[PDB]
């Protein structure tokens, strides 16, 4: 929409979380699960691809 | 709201004009423009408690923190009207410590 401006991921995630109608504490309080199961599902598509 | 239907930026509005077998949108947008950098935090820590910003973000101007608006630079002083509250402040990643203003008790001395 413009010019690339940096953002820490997590507080991106954050701003994707309230997108979709849930509070950024729901995922500041559980980031190491949220990234551990973004972690196994993009490890899961290269097993079947 | 969808990405790149009506033109480059944040659609605002649109006018048709009729052309020879055809049509022409004038598509007028927004675009951010002359951007700074700061220092950012998810949370702010006091009396224990973690603190969120309701719209916005935290920013950090080198020795003070404020509350802005995601898309255009408006800082404001952390109240209790800016933010609210959840849990304690050992669980979030990168929480910083600073002050959280209350009007009420500095309006009853
Ligand atoms: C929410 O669901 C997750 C499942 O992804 C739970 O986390 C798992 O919990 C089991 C316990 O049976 C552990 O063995 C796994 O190692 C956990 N997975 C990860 C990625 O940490 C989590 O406990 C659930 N939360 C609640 C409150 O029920
Ligand atoms: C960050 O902004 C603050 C403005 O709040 C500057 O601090 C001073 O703060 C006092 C009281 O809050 C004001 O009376 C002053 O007018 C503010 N400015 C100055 C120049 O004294 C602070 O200087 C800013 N910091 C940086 C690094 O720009
Ligand atoms: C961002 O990354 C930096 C590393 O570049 C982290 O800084 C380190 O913090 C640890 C404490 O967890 C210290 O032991 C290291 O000495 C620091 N390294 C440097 C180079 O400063 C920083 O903590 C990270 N920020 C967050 C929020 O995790
Ligand atoms: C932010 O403030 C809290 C509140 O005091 C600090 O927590 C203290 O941390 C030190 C060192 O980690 C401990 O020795 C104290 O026992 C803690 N106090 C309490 C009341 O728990 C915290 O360290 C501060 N954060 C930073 C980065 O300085
Ligand atoms: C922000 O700082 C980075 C270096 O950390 C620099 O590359 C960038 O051009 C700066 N942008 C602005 C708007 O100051």
């Amino acid at each position: 929409a413009g010019a690339a401006l940096q953002i820490p991921f997590a507080m991106q995630m954050a701003y994707r979380f309230n997108g979709i109608g849930v509070t950024q504490n729901v995922l500041y309080e559980n980031q190491k699960l949220i990234a551990n199961q973004f972690n196994s599902a993009i490890g899961k598509i290269q097993d079947s691809l | 709201k969808r990405v790149d239907f009506c033109g480059k930026g944040y659609h605002l509005m649109s006018f048709p004009q009729s052309a020879p077998h055809g049509v022409v949108f004038l598509h007028v947008t927004y675009v951010p423009a002359q951007e700074k950098n700061f220092t950012t935090a998810p949370a702010i820590c006091h009396d224990g408690k973690a603190h969120f910003p309701r719209e916005g973000v935290f920013v950090s101007n080198g020795t003070h923190w404020f509350v802005t608006q995601r898309n255009f630079y408006e800082p404001q002083i952390i109240t209790t009207d800016n933010t609210f509250v959840s849990g304690n402040c050992d669980v979030v990643i990168g929480i910083v410590n600073n002050t959280v203003y209350d009007p009420l008790q500095p309006e009853l001395d």
